[PDB]
């Protein structure tokens, strides 16, 4: 996991060569593993986990400062990345084609108290298979 | 109570007593009370069985008419006083989250149910049981699902 | 003159017993006597009843007779055994109501300044009603309309008798109707609730169809006036519910956190204790 | 005093000086209000307690009718500018008189207290059970009707 | 020091007062009961009992 | 947990364990800085007589805790910093990147960025220092972090803050403790039936 | 009507009362009997059968000295 | 339980101070309210019980 | 139909019940109860209340035709009133007093186990005291230390009021005693001071006068509950009486209570010193 | 007619009903609170009046057909309803 820290601080913070350097180091126990197409996949993928991490971050951050924060150095890449963002549904940053425009949150609506209490309402499927099992399992002999 | 008995003259007794004659019916859930035992009614004879008369036309009357809750059910009732309720309602099973706790550290290695019966406590495991934690979830859901019933009759 | 009645589930079943021994002979239908009671605070009860033989002719009503030495030495002694109790209405059993009750109201008030009617249903139970109040008022139908007898209905809800309860819960003893069994009851009550609303409004609207029709006489000054505003209260606005997205929602979530997981985590204390106990007997029986 | 006392109408002072301002000039005999408002020194402080008494009275009839009033119509009403309206609008609150809160930026005034959703679902339960005895009423009253509509 | 009720909106130069409603201490309590219910019984006694 | 059993001045010895009382002290607004922002710890440590009587024994020590206390940015950076390098000369350095400065400055942005809802970058940096870009590198690395719940307008420079309602913040917490309780009866789902 | 003082109000349908003679009973209002007025030592009507407080009474006025 | 609160009607048991046992399944006992208070002996305690 | 069975049972009349005190819970099932008017007699303990509640000698509530137990009164002081919590309170704080000292040096030797210091009372190997008779007159106020030292050190402070407890409720008296030390017991920063003992309760050179053995049975349960108290928690008891002479020996002699302070006339010197306090 | 169906009472739509003027929708509102006629809030910002009636009057009994299918409009939502808690009921009830 050391190597795996420095991947993880690597995927933070957006740099390229760095973690290619201990790729090349340690990277035979990642084939091994069977995970080096995806390893790759990750140091390619580095970008678009900062983009959201950073848009969760900022409410309307120039298209200027993402491609510079995470090594873009092109505005047109910069617009095409936050339109991938926004087409996979992972962040809700827009794009404006002014400046690079992102909406902010809003105030709790009818079905945003909901959507716990729907998603969480299983308790009682778990305390019935429970009651279940134990029906299962009372032989009094 | 409604017992009733009849009043013996002196040869009911000097000739086979207990005048309750040859069947298996009296003998039914008769237990005279000790101070009726100790006087003479209730004891020169019998104490008599009770029926009532709940016949139909009578009784399906009665059922159906006197004890009336027929568009009363459909109360809303969200937070009258419910907002103040639940707060109660949390702090009593807060002393439920102490009193569960409690019973989570003694929880000795000793078959605990020898430990339960000299140290019983009438915590939420024991006595203040899934029972009543039911009925704090059954008038929260009743008051749900009356709001909503009725907000989707709000059409 | 009352604001309102209050009947006793003391006097009921009272009434429709007497129903029950005086049409052996008597078929006309129409049973009729004195409800005994007491007014004190603008609610009118009934604490006692009375029946007496009566027969009627279909022409213009007016055919009848009573016992009245009879019934007065009834409230005599009535009045004697207990002081609180006064005729406090007549009733009379068959709800198609005939034209002598403008006759029998005019004898009977000498007892009752502010006499009532009452009709009990011995044989209906259409829904829940066992009977129904009637007040007599005759002081001009309305503002322009000509003159009518109008026996309007002051508004009538069953009491609560005290030291009856012991009784009718040792009566019946196998229905018990009460809030037992909560959840299940509960589902009862909004289940016979529907029922009770549906069947009712229906007969607004059934009501409202024959007023269209314009086959029976229509009552409007008042229909409307009770119900537009009914109709026009605005309980269809949902904005506040957007005000109150949260208007208990919250507590929704907390029940579902801290009943439904409640009774989980519980229930599997239980499971995993009886599993270790079983776990346990097993390994170590032999 | 019949239009001056009730019916929340607008006392638009302006018009009253001459609506029912006569008794200054000449009424009936005039000599308590000569001496109330025809007098020079002090009749002119009783002139601007009637200014400003006719101020709250239209500001106080407002807060039972009106709950969002644009700034420029009720100063219109008040018969003064913004700040004039604002700074009397300061001068009834902080007395308590009623409950009114102010966007200045914006310029706009509510007088209705934020409803708590646990009332909020309370008084539409009352108009729940309102509604509800309204059916059985209505249920009563028709179906009686019905009857005596069928002796027939 | 929350004395006062309201946020700051430098931007537009003004300050939002808010009236915060205080009703809404069922939250807390709620989340402290499910805290003091279920860490210090659902660790303890199942890791005691890891075997079963 | 330091703290609450750290703020009784019993000491065994009137200068000893610790090298000192007035070591005793430093320690004690060392813990006390990590504990909290600004409750009514004018009525917690203000109010301790003793405690003022050290810091004005240390006028260092009292510049930087007063500093704090009035929410004086101007001088509180400089002071912190000074705070920093003198637990640099402490061998109990072990918050050596989390709790030095970052997160007393995360209470004291929390604590100046709430009461706020849109403060502008560049006078909030000359409020709280200088470098208008170190500010804002700052607290980009700080919303990164998870703290200081608040946006940042790059295209207009400005922080629109998104302080959660006392019913909003409060529901967030429980959904999270819902979320990690479901891992918990799941982890003892998987211990029965097994 | 057996008659007592209410020593304390147990809870607000509950109501601690002393006869003055014999043991402290505690009573309970029905429905309509204004709980809220009744106030610990104030006095009411009791009987060892209905249970309840029927009705409410003041107090006394030394009756030899009165007159 | 039920039954218990029936019995309890009664007072249900009558606590008693045991003085003397006599042979014959008497006992005198002795009751706060009254006092002595002859009485017999109960079928699940004998005569040497008491 | 056994759900509903099971809320069909639990009906126990769920109406207006009545008090007579719990003795003790001697088993399940089974239980000891003493109403008001004697009557001792014994009952079965139902289920659904218990030790949480059923502390020894706390007042219960029970059936009204039953008498059978089913809730028990947390509030012990509103039984019989006596006083209250003068707790949290500031009425005469403690140097704003005109008397000063007297002695004051074995009144805050009192309050030093209110004042924590009973982990210094052991190791250190002293016994605390544990019972302050202050056999003086009106001088001094012979309250105004009691109305202090509760707030100097936060504690709570109860008249008791000696006069009043001796009344028809003698019965109730060692219920009271009993309710009052639950009270203390409750609040380890707590005082007892008791009023005019010397004039009714218990006076030893005047033989028992009808009602006198009440007294003498209240003061014994009295002693009984201060011996069970035998330093358990740090409340205090204090007397205040005017002359000890007339006292019983079981609380005079020591091993109960044992600091006897005298409050002297107004001392001219701190006479002078009282009125400048007071003016 | 409209059960708060339409419960924006706007200036446009007050113009259209009374044909009058601006300033006289101030009086003319003020005098419907002070009869009975309508006793909602009245704004300003975009001037709208809610709808509460308590003085009610004739309704013309040849149009009585549109409060007829109004109410039979709420019984088939009711009765729906009623079916549809039902359905989802099934397995309790049944
Ligand atoms: N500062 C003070 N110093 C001394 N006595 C005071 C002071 N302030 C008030 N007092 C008096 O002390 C008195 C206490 O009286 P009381 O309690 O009846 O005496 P005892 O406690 O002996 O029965 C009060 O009446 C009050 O007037």
């Amino acid at each position: 996991l050391m190597p795996y820290f420095l991947l993880t601080q690597a995927v933070r913070t957006g740099n390229l060569a760095k973690f290619n350097q201990v790729l090349d180091q340690f990277g035979e126990k990642f084939q091994a593993d069977g995970t080096y197409t995806l390893i790759i996949r990750l140091r390619h993928n580095v970008i678009k986990t900062g983009v959201r991490m950073i848009s969760l971050s900022y409410s309307r951050i120039s298209l200027a400062d993402i491609a510079q924060k995470l090594q873009l150095d092109s505005p047109e890449d910069a617009e095409f990345i936050v339109a991938k963002a926004i087409r996979d549904g992972v962040i809700e940053a827009s794009i404006n084609h002014e400046k690079g425009y992102v909406q902010s949150k809003e105030m709790i609506d009818i079905y945003s108290t909901r959507e716990p209490q729907l998603a969480f309402h299983q308790r009682i499927s778990f305390c019935l298979d429970i009651h279940n099992m134990s029906v299962k399992a009372m032989r009094f002999p | 109570v409604i017992d009733a008995f009849r009043l013996i003259n002196a040869n009911m007794m000097v000739l086979g007593h207990e005048p309750r004659q040859t069947t298996s019916n009296l003998g039914h859930l008769n237990k005279p009370s000790i101070q009726a035992l100790i006087h003479g009614l209730n004891r020169h004879y019998y104490s008599i069985t009770i029926n009532y008369r709940k016949n139909e036309l009578e009784q399906k009357m009665l059922l159906n008419l006197h004890k009336k809750s027929w568009m009363e059910g459909l109360t809303l009732q969200d937070y009258s006083e419910h907002c103040k309720h639940n707060e109660s309602v949390v702090k009593e099973m807060l002393e439920l989250a102490k009193n569960y706790n409690k019973a989570v550290e003694e929880e000795d290695k000793m078959t605990p149910e020898q430990l339960a019966i000299k140290n019983v406590g009438k915590q939420d495991p024991k006595r203040h049981l899934e029972e009543h934690v039911d009925v704090l979830m059954t008038s929260n859901i009743v008051q749900c699902l009356a709001a909503m019933l009725d907000t989707v009759v709000f059409k | 003159a009352v604001q309102k009645v209050v009947v006793h589930p003391l006097v009921l079943l009272s009434v429709v017993d007497h129903f029950n021994r005086i049409g052996k002979v008597g078929n006309q239908k129409r049973v009729v006597g004195v409800l005994l009671g007491s007014w004190q605070k603008k609610v009118l009860d009934v604490s006692n009843s009375f029946a007496v033989p009566f027969d009627e002719d279909d022409k213009d009503d007016s055919v009848w007779f009573l016992d009245h030495d009879y019934l007065e030495n009834m409230y005599g002694m009535f009045k004697k055994v207990n002081a609180r109790e006064r005729i406090v209405g007549w009733y009379h059993t068959g709800p198609k109501l005939h034209k002598n009750d403008i006759a029998i109201n005019e004898l009977m008030k000498r007892y009752c300044p502010n006499s009532v009617l009452v009709i009990i249903d011995v044989k209906p139970k259409d829904l829940g009603l066992p009977t129904e109040a009637y007040i007599s008022v005759e002081e001009v139908h309305d503002d322009g309309t000509p003159t009518s007898k109008t026996f309007e209905h002051v508004t009538s809800e069953i009491g609560a008798e005290e030291a009856e309860e012991v009784g009718v819960e040792h009566l019946l003893r196998d229905i018990k109707d009460t809030t037992v069994g909560t959840l299940s009851q509960r589902i009862t009550n909004q289940v016979h609730g529907l029922k009770g609303l549906n069947s009712k409004l229906l007969d607004i609207r059934s009501y409202l169809e024959k007023v269209a029709t314009g086959k029976l006489p229509i009552n409007h000054q008042i229909i409307y006036q009770l119900q537009d505003v009914f109709n026009l209260l605005p309980d269809v606005s949902l904005q506040e519910f957007v005000k109150a997205f949260y208007l208990k929602t919250n507590d929704q979530m907390v029940v579902v956190y801290l009943a439904s997981l409640i009774r989980s985590v519980v229930a599997l204390h239980n499971l995993i204790n009886n599993k270790i106990a079983n776990r346990d007997a097993e390994k170590k029986e032999g | 005093l019949l239009k001056l006392f009730t019916t929340m109408e607008l006392m638009r002072w302006s018009t009253l000086v001459e609506d029912y301002g006569m008794e200054l000039r000449k009424g009936s005999l005039e000599s308590p209000a000569t001496d109330v408002f025809g007098s020079t020194e002090e009749g002119e402080k009783r002139w601007k307690d009637l200014k400003n008494r006719v101020v709250e009275h239209n500001i106080r009839i407002m807060a039972k009718y009106y709950t969002r009033i644009t700034m420029k119509r009720m100063a219109q009403l008040l018969d003064l500018s913004v700040d004039e309206s604002e700074a009397f609008l300061s001068n009834l609150v902080v007395n308590k008189t009623i409950f009114a809160k102010v966007d200045r930026l914006a310029g706009i005034i509510n007088f209705q207290r934020p409803k708590d959703p646990n009332n909020l679902l309370n008084d539409w339960s009352q108009k729940l059970n309102s509604l509800m005895s309204l059916v059985n009423k209505t249920t009563h009253l028709i179906a009686k009707e019905e009857m005596i509509h069928n002796l027939q | 020091d929350k004395k006062f009720h309201g946020i700051l909106d430098q931007g537009e130069g003004v300050l939002i007062i808010f009236d915060e409603p205080p009703v809404d201490k069922t939250y807390e309590a709620a989340l402290e009961t499910i805290q003091n219910m279920s860490k210090v019984v659902d660790s303890l006694y199942n890791k005691a009992k890891k075997l079963t | 947990q330091a703290a609450e059993l750290f703020l009784d001045t019993v000491s065994t010895f009137t200068s000893y364990e610790l090298m000192d009382y007035k070591t005793f002290v430093t320690y004690t607004v060392y813990v006390s800085m990590i504990a909290l922002e600004r409750p009514d710890l004018r009525e917690k440590v203000i109010k301790g007589a003793e405690i003022l009587e050290v810091l004005h024994s240390l006028p260092a020590v009292r510049q930087y805790l007063f500093s704090l206390y009035e929410c004086r940015y101007s001088v509180f950076f400089q002071s912190l910093a000074v705070v920093e390098q003198e637990m640099k000369k402490d061998w109990l350095f072990a918050p050596h990147y989390r709790y030095y400065v970052r997160e007393m400055r995360i209470h004291a942005y929390s604590q100046l960025l709430e009461s706020y809802r849109s403060l502008t970058l560049g006078y909030m940096a000359e409020a709280f220092g200088v470098g208008v870009e170190f500010i804002d590198q700052e607290l980009s690395r700080f919303i990164a972090a998870g703290r200081l719940h608040c946006k940042i307008d790059k295209v207009n420079e400005i922080v629109e803050t998104n302080r959660p309602d006392s019913k909003n913040w409060q529901y967030q917490e429980t959904i999270k403790k819902g979320d990690l309780l479901l891992n918990r009866v799941q982890k003892l789902s998987r211990v029965i039936n097994m | 009507q057996i008659v007592g003082e209410v020593l304390k109000q147990l809870t607000e349908e509950k109501f601690i009362v002393k006869a003055t003679n014999g043991p402290r009973y505690v009573v309970g209002c029905r429905r309509q009997l204004d709980k809220s007025k009744l106030k610990p030592g104030t006095r009411v009507a009791l009987d060892m059968t209905t249970l309840t407080i029927m009705r409410y009474l003041p107090r006394e006025v030394d009756p030899l000295v009165y007159n | 339980l039920r039954e218990e609160l029936q019995l309890l009607q009664e007072q249900g048991s009558y606590v008693g101070e045991v003085v003397r046992a006599m042979d014959k399944k008497k006992v005198l006992v002795k009751v706060h309210p009254e006092g002595k208070f002859v009485v017999d002996v109960d079928k699940n305690i004998d005569i040497n019980d008491v | 139909e056994f759900l509903h069975a099971q809320e069909e049972v639990k009906r126990i009349q769920s109406i207006p019940l009545v008090i007579g005190q719990f003795l003790e819970a001697v088993d399940q099932n089974t239980a000891i109860v003493g109403s008001t008017t004697g009557s001792n007699y014994y009952v079965r303990i139902l289920s659904t209340i218990d030790r949480e509640l059923l502390k020894p000698n706390a007042s219960v509530a029970l059936h009204k035709h039953s008498n059978a137990l089913v809730d028990v009164l947390p509030p012990e002081a509103d039984s019989s009133i006596m006083m209250l919590t003068s707790d949290q309170k500031p009425d005469v704080m403690y140097a704003d007093i005109g008397g000063m000292d007297i002695q004051k040096q074995e009144v805050r030797e009192a309050v030093e186990l209110p004042l924590t210091h009973f982990e210094l009372y052991k190791q250190i190997g002293i016994d605390p005291p544990r019972g302050v008779l202050m056999y003086g007159p009106p001088g001094c106020g012979k309250t105004m230390l009691a109305k202090a030292v509760a707030h100097h050190t936060t504690a709570a402070f109860i008249r008791v009021v000696g006069s009043e407890f001796v009344q028809k409720y003698l019965g109730e008296g060692p219920r009271m005693v009993r309710d009052v030390f639950r009270l203390a017991k409750e609040n380890a920063p707590a005082i007892i001071f008791i009023d005019e003992i010397d004039a009714i309760a218990t006076k030893r050179f005047d033989a028992q006068t009808g009602a006198d053995r009440e007294v003498q049975r209240i003061l014994l349960e009295l002693l009984n509950q201060m011996d069970g108290f035998d330093q358990n928690v740090n409340v205090k008891v204090i007397m205040a009486t005017n002359r000890a002479d007339t006292l019983d020996p079981a609380l005079l002699r020591p091993g109960r209570l044992d600091r006897k302070i005298e409050f002297p006339l107004p001392d001219r010197r701190q006479k002078r010193l009282i009125f400048s306090t007071i003016t | 007619t409209r059960p708060a169906n339409h419960r924006q009472l706007t200036f446009e739509e007050i113009a259209k009903s009374a044909k009058i003027t601006v300033n006289e929708v101030e009086l003319l509102v003020m005098k419907a609170l002070s009869v009975g006629l309508v006793k909602g809030s009245i704004d300003e910002v975009d001037k709208r009046v809610h709808m509460t009636w308590v003085q009610p009057r004739v309704l013309d009994l040849q149009q009585i057909k549109g409060m007829k299918d109004r109410l039979e409009f709420w019984c088939t939502d009711v009765k729906s309803m009623e079916m549809l808690v039902e359905h989802q009921a099934h397995d309790i009830l049944t």
